[PDB]
């Protein structure tokens, strides 16, 4: 409708980073009574921006999603107002269309979130039913007991969050981890986005080079930047629009200059690798201009000949710092001899003609007439992380760099772009092998398995594999409950364990929503999201900021980290009650109250005396930090690692990383690696040798991840009611399709459906489906097939394409026109 | 305008300390049209006013056909003799039985500690029979 | 919240017959554009209601939950306001909590409506996907044509809605009915209340007394009203208030006395035979006094022997209509001789007092002084009809009242209360024999299974063995789905089809809403309730009211005769390309573009020259009625059969039926019937035998039926998160449970949950659950019992009771206060 209640000039004001993406925007949470509201003088509102007259552009950022009335456990209602923080660093008041609808996505009883999980939910053998807290308790720690004492940890399984932000954070990511590892003490985990417990990162982080190494600000001083298997525009908006966008319009030349008096800045320039023309291209283009952009639209899975031809090329050149690849580095000589690609070698793999590879490195690494080599920052995300093999991918990319010097100078880096935000703290993982989770559920193994804060069967890759198997396993434990008639708790727990004896697994989900792992769960336990708790977790420059609670969790919903804690304390007096003092002991520690308590027992405490081995993003000055010092910091916080605190300074903390030489190796030097160029992966070719279309796969500006909240939107689903594919007009054309009919996409992984979607820009027989949505599953198609550590190539599948027919529902109300701004 | 909300007269009711358990008073809220009880529940409830965060005050103007209810102490409910609807005092007027399709509205206070002070300061739901709660 | 848009003076009107129960309450339904709004002068509202002052009781029924914002197909968006008409003479203003919501009940994309289906939905193997009208046609059709070809109409399984209102009516009934019947001719159809193609009154019908006998006027000129098996203020509750409490306070004493100027009329008592202490039983004493209220506190199941015994009393005592009985009827010295019991053993039987056995006889059938008999109308519903043998208990019942005339003299009749609305026009069922369909399906029978408007998983009898049965054979076909890749429809229909070969079931459900059918339906249809359709029905007196379609249908959601006639003219399609002409005519008669045409084709061609068998509710005067001449006659319409129409004069109709003492049989006679008392059935005195509680089930005054609305609905949740059950307290504190607890109820037939409700008048060794519910089903609980035509006793079983825990969330937030008024 057409009118908003403005926040009084004495609403309450807490601080709240986005829920989402890695970006870490900083955002107001305006709290009042309902009855209440503001005047449209300027002094008269919490705002401060004067509503008698329309308001300039810029001014804000103020829409009815951003608005709603919550209704708390006291049965009070509330006025609340999510807003962007206009002297945030990070997004200086810009709010993406994802985090623009948090309060939206806040909990209220008629809102987007009235289907919120609010208790303990029990698929009782034939229907769905309530239960209280201690009965799921006695079931799920009952089986974990029952579990241990006979199978040992083996049989209990996790897929759970190691992200920050909302469904994750350093207090969260510490519960789960000390339950999973240190209490539990089980290695069969795996991560929300990936089938095992690894890295995204294996080889940078092995070279020495964290993947997060810079500032947002080192995206404004450089020369050049890449994006690399990156769609930033729609993936990090306001990273994209805040930093990158001003360097290339030229608001950030005299800081340059400032900072560097005695070398050329030219106009800044920004190179993509990625097979498709993004909407991050197109956007590029027309802020910078056509002869500023290099869209190297290489052949899928191509990147690793594309780094080994630069790499090859600035060494011929002699476009490389020997100064420090001779005092700061290790296996230059080695890597140049395994690496060594021609550009017409380079060409003809990657499609992409020599004068584009040679202007690239131009571009990006021969010495400016001053002497310095440009300060190109190598930014990259999902196309190579899920791309042709992952570690070999990196090892080239990072060999390029280093040679280059592309580490530690300002205006460099060679950096994740991110996901969600960051917020890890854990334990070491208690096994000495990699393990591929799905693999093993698929095979038949684990008693009991736990999907928390994740949901893989929109999710797995090879998810259609996932999905039969989970079903059918949930099944078999279904059919074993519906024969027990008044059994106890304890009795229940036996006829479960006998069914997982059977081939059965009994599922559990740890969510905000039902979803769609509802038709296979067994029992589902109620979480609570930032502004129901306090959470902290960092972005893409390391930036740890406090999202502040500022109202409570719809009916029993619980912190992540508090669900933990009362698990352990379930399985703790059980092993007491049993007698088993050494058991009962494993489960000491959760003695939390608070989510508070779990950043003190994990953040707080790593590298302290007296504490045990403890992974944190933190470091060893981890416990410098405290809630009430975050707070007086606001939406800025402080980049990590701590250098310094005192009452007087506030947190001091570490703009970028490995400026003075020292990586992260046994020597203290950056760690060149070979990188052979080994085609596609088997698995992979043979789909493409079967099949037609590559079939391209991951976000959509507007749809976050498994779409959780967004669909129950009604714009959202209004807008993408079905999943879509990208498709090549003349390739639509011979399938007889057009915007809005339905198709099958499968191949010999399986089969699934999108919306039609005839877009100019991309290449024939080439494709791009919304992964992960609610309708339309895209990676049901994406193979088994991953690298050494068990990282998926995601982006790495081939199909068919069969019209199921026209959806005139979808032609009437679906938009078809470009998502490419010109 | 501007204004999205409507203007709620504030109106003292008595000081918290003068009620006594389960004894309702009466008073009207937010005009003389429209009678309201305040009860000491003499034990805590959600959104309970006063020391000891138990007392609540409601219209009781049936929100089916509009009755004045009357407040049975013995079950601490509103029941309106027109079609049997009864409401929860203890539930923020939810309906136990009966034929409305909305809960008997709550009277806001305000408890002032310094003062001891109730202050009817506004109303949530819909008076029976009116357009907003304030005519 | 604190205000309310008034409907502009020059808003437009419709009339809206409420969806829900029996009553047939009569509404206006206003529209208007969002932006328009009435002064609150009552010249400048279209309610002509007086909002500058504080409105007196009883001037109107208006609340927020009666007022919505609807989006139309072309965007816009449109106000309404739902309320009842004060000049109905059905409800005379009043709304039920029921009716009062259909407002918020109505389709919006962000309300209570939210998540109706508004396009075909395909579970594709492993997930559901949207898919189109005419792939659904296709895959539906497709197999419904194999299914015809190999196997016959028996390999096709329907369970359908036969009611009036909401999701039945003249239309719908035929359009469902002709394509079941006329079309594909299968016989084995259910019903959406029952497992077989029957009837709830064989033997009242077999003995010449349709059971909707009388007017509503009746309830108000009646000395004595019976509710049997019945608890009207909740089940019908505008009936009761309006109609029967006037009688009940004298309001209609001075209108008897007019129309009997030589006729004693006392004050008008009320008798309840009902195991139960209802609310009803509650206000008929608050409002007539203990003195004239007769609660027949019967044992479970005793109603034949209740019956029987007052029976033999009546014609003992000679308080009989011999002239009545001499010229009209046949059979009774044969009832006399075959149902022969003393007050003794009835009280022995029933556990009633032989001075309340007399007191019962004495108020209803002793002559008043005056001279005439008692005028009594005796109303039943669900207590006996879904009782203890109901073909036996109405032969005892309908016996009492025959030899007490208490059928077609004004304040009589022996009558059906009602459930939903009436609505039938139908063929001919085409078998010879009664099937008992669930326990078809649960033995492997049928190919493709159709729910049309009902969900038996949440209201089978035997809920528990059906549900089992069903999620595995769906399991079957969803497995074999999942093998293909790239089929086409033709293709699928095999794979499917073959599936079913090896005991897998297709299952397509045509509703509003998902449902719990989702968790084993293949396929969903849309459908479009009234005011998104025309509609037609008739209420518990016969008064036939047109409901006016005012707003568009959510998506492509379409009326239920509508999706008949599609599926006719797909299956009518694909036989004429199939070169089979003899087939194809069996789909003929479906030419149908709107609702309109589906009351033409049926309701108005019943009994015409040249029309096809039709078994209709309007009679073979149906024809007189129109869509324009009901408009004329307002939500009064006319009480069917119609006896004349003419311009001048409108529709004219029939008050009550049998006032010249011809009766619906051969010779034009009632005919007495015997009635064995025989105890309770085997299979239900087993439980009995076994377990300790009675598990007596039914309505809440505030929940309808299987709450398809009601879930989505945050007052309705609040209230009943859980299903609940009525226990006596002082089992309650024999198992240790109080208000909130939850409970598992068990027997040999299943197990499920309900929370504890303690009521004071609840009997020890007797329970009360709602039944049909979203949580907490209590039909597992429920026999596979039926009677000789197949009805089953639902209110006849026994189960134990076993305590889960304490729902914490429960007790903050449920009231457990009585819910019978004092
Ligand atoms: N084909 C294909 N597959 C992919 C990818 C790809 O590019 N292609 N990308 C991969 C990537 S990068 C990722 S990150 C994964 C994402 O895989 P998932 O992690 O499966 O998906 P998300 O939507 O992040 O899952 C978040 C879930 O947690 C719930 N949730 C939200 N907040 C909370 C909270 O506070 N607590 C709890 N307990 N639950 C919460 C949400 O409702 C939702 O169910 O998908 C991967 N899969
Ligand atoms: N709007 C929105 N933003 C999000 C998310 C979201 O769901 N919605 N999710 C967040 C998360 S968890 C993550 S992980 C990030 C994802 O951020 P990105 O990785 O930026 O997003 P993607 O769409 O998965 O893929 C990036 C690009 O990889 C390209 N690509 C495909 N195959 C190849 C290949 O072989 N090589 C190369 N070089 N490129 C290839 C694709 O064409 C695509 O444009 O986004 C985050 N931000
Ligand atoms: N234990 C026990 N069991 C009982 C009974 C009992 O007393 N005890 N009672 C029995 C009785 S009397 C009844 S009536 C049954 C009820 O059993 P059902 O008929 O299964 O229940 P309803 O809730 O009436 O079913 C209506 C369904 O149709 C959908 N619907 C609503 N409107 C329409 C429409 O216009 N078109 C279509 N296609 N769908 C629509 C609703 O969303 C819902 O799924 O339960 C029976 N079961
Ligand atoms: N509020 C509301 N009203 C509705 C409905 C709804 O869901 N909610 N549904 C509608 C429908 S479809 C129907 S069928 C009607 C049903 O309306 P009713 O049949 O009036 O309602 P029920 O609660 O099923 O059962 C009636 C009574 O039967 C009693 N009873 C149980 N066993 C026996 C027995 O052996 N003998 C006797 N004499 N009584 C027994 C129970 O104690 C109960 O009070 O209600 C309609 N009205
Ligand atoms: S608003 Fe949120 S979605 Fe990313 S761009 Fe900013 S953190
Ligand atoms: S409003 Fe509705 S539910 Fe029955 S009592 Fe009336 S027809
Ligand atoms: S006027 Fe109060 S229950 Fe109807
Ligand atoms: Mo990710
Ligand atoms: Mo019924
Ligand atoms: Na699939
Ligand atoms: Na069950
Ligand atoms: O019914």
């Amino acid at each position: 409708n057409d009118r908003i209640t403005l926040p009084p000039a004495n609403a309450q004001r807490t601080n709240m980073t986005c829920h989402f993406c890695i970006v870490g925007c900083g955002y107001h949470v305006y709290k009042w009574p309902e009855l209440q509201e503001g005047g449209r003088a300027p002094e008269q509102n919490a705002l401060g921006l004067d509503f008698r007259k329309q308001l300039p552009p810029l001014a804000v950022t103020l829409t009815p999603a951003m608005t709603n009335v919550v209704t708390e456990h006291n049965g009070r209602r509330y006025n609340i107002m999510v807003v962007p923080d206009k002297a945030c660093v990070v997004n200086s008041g810009l709010s993406s269309t994802r985090g623009g609808k948090m309060a939206s996505y806040m909990y209220t009883p008629t809102g987007d979130g009235k289907q919120r999980l609010k208790a303990p939910r029990l698929y009782a053998a034939d229907q769905w039913v309530d239960t209280t807290w201690d009965h799921a308790m006695a079931l799920y720690a009952g089986l974990i007991k029952k579990t241990l004492d006979k199978d040992g940890p083996q049989g209990v399984f996790f897929s759970c969050f190691d992200h920050g932000g909302a469904g994750g954070g350093f207090e969260n990511t510490w519960g789960t981890g000390k339950l999973m590892f240190s209490a539990i003490q089980t290695p069969m985990v795996r991560i929300h986005n990936r089938p095992a417990y690894n890295s995204e990162c294996h080889a940078t982080r092995e070279m020495g080079i964290g993947e997060l190494n810079n500032a947002y600000e080192d995206a404004q001083l450089a020369d050049v930047i890449w994006s690399i298997g990156n769609n930033p525009y729609e993936s990090q908006t306001n990273y994209f629009l805040n930093h990158w966008l001003p360097n290339l319009q030229g608001a950030t030349t005299s800081k340059k200059k400032e900072r560097f008096p005695n070398e050329n800045f030219p106009q800044a320039r920004i190179i993509f690798v990625d097979p498709r023309e993004t909407p991050s291209v197109a956007i590029a283009r027309h802020v910078a201009g056509n002869d500023r952009v290099l869209h190297l639209a290489i052949e899928p899975g191509t990147d690793t000949a594309l780094f080994n031809g630069l790499f090859t090329y600035v060494v011929e050149q002699g476009w490389i710092d020997k100064p420090f690849i001779e005092a700061h580095t290790k296996g230059f000589d080695d890597a140049v001899k395994t690496n060594r690609l021609s550009l017409d070698e380079c060409s003809n793999i990657t499609g992409v003609p020599v004068d584009m590879l040679k202007r690239a490195a131009e571009w990006s690494y021969k010495p400016k007439a001053s002497g310095q080599a440009p300060r190109t920052m190598h930014a990259y995300e999902k196309g190579i992380i899920w791309g042709n093999d992952n570690y070999v991918i990196q090892s080239a990319l990072l060999d390029l760099v280093i040679a280059t010097h592309n580490v530690g100078r300002r205006g460099t880096g060679c950096v994740r772009m991110g996901g969600h935000q960051e917020g890890y703290t854990r334990p070491p993982y208690p096994g000495d092998k990699k393990i591929y989770i799905d693999q093993e559920l698929i095979k038949g193994k684990g008693r009991i398995m736990t999907w928390w804060g994740c949901n893989n069967f929109q999710t797995s890759n090879n998810a259609q594999a996932l999905r039969e198997a989970i079903l059918q396993r949930s099944a078999i434990v279904k059919q074993a409950m519906q024969k027990a008639r008044g059994a106890t708790t304890e009795e229940m727990v036996d006829v479960i364990y006998e069914a997982t004896q059977n081939g059965g697994l009994f599922v559990t989900s740890i969510n905000l929503y039902p979803t769609k792992l509802a038709e296979a769960a067994h029992l589902m336990l109620p979480a609570a999201h930032p502004g129901e708790m306090n959470l902290t977790s960092m972005n893409g420059e390391r930036r740890i900021r406090l999202s502040e609670k500022f109202m409570d969790p719809p009916g029993t919903a619980m912190a992540d980290c508090l669900i933990a804690a009362r698990i352990a304390n379930a399985l703790r007096d059980m092993y007491q009650k049993d007698g088993k003092a050494e058991m009962a002991a494993q489960f000491e520690g959760f003695d939390w109250k608070t989510e508070e308590d779990a950043f003190n027992d994990g953040f707080r405490r790593a590298g302290q005396p007296g504490a045990p081995a403890i992974d944190s993003q933190g470091g060893s000055t981890g416990h410098l930090v405290t809630y009430d010092r975050l707070r007086k910091s606001g939406n800025n916080g402080v980049q990590l690692p701590v250098v310094s605190w005192d009452e007087s300074k506030g947190l001091v903390g570490t703009e970028m990383l490995y400026t003075e030489g020292k990586f992260d190796t046994d020597d203290g030097k950056a760690h060149f690696k070979p990188a052979p160029w080994n085609g596609l992966p088997a698995t992979v070719q043979q789909q493409k040798d079967k099949y037609r279309f590559w079939l391209n796969n991951g976000r959509n500006n507007e749809v976050w991840q498994t779409a959780y909240h967004d669909q129950y939107n009604s714009l959202m689903q209004e807008r993408y009611p079905m999943a879509y594919i990208e498709m090549n007009p003349d390739d639509c054309k011979q399938l007889d399709v057009t915007g809005g009919d339905i198709v099958e996409v499968y191949n010999d992984f399986g089969s699934t459906f999108a919306m039609v979607y005839p877009v100019a820009e991309i290449k024939r027989g080439q494709t791009f489906m919304l992964f992960g949505y609610v309708n339309g599953i895209q990676g049901d198609v994406t193979t088994d097939w991953t690298d050494r550590n068990i990282i998926p190539y995601y982006k790495g599948t081939w199909g068919d394409i069969r019209k199921v027919g026209s959806m005139e529902e979808f032609k009437r109300t679906v938009s078809f026109k470009s998502r490419r701004f010109a | 305008a501007g204004r999205t909300t409507l203007q709620y007269p504030a109106t003292q009711v008595s000081v918290a300390k003068n009620l006594k358990a389960n004894e309702p008073v009466s008073f009207t809220y937010p005009d003389t049209s429209s009678p309201c009880v305040a009860v000491k529940l003499g034990s805590p409830v959600p959104g309970g006013v006063g020391p000891n965060n138990d007392i609540v005050a409601y219209s009781v103007l049936c929100t089916h056909m509009g009755f004045p209810t009357s407040y049975d102490k013995s079950s601490k409910t509103f029941k309106c003799p027109g079609h049997f609807t009864e409401f929860d005092a203890e539930k923020a007027g939810q309906m136990i039985c009966g034929q409305a399709t909305e809960n008997l509205p709550r009277v806001l206070l305000r408890y002032d500690e310094a003062s001891d002070a109730l202050t009817a300061v506004g109303v949530d739901g819909l008076i029976y029979g009116r357009q907003a709660n304030v005519i």
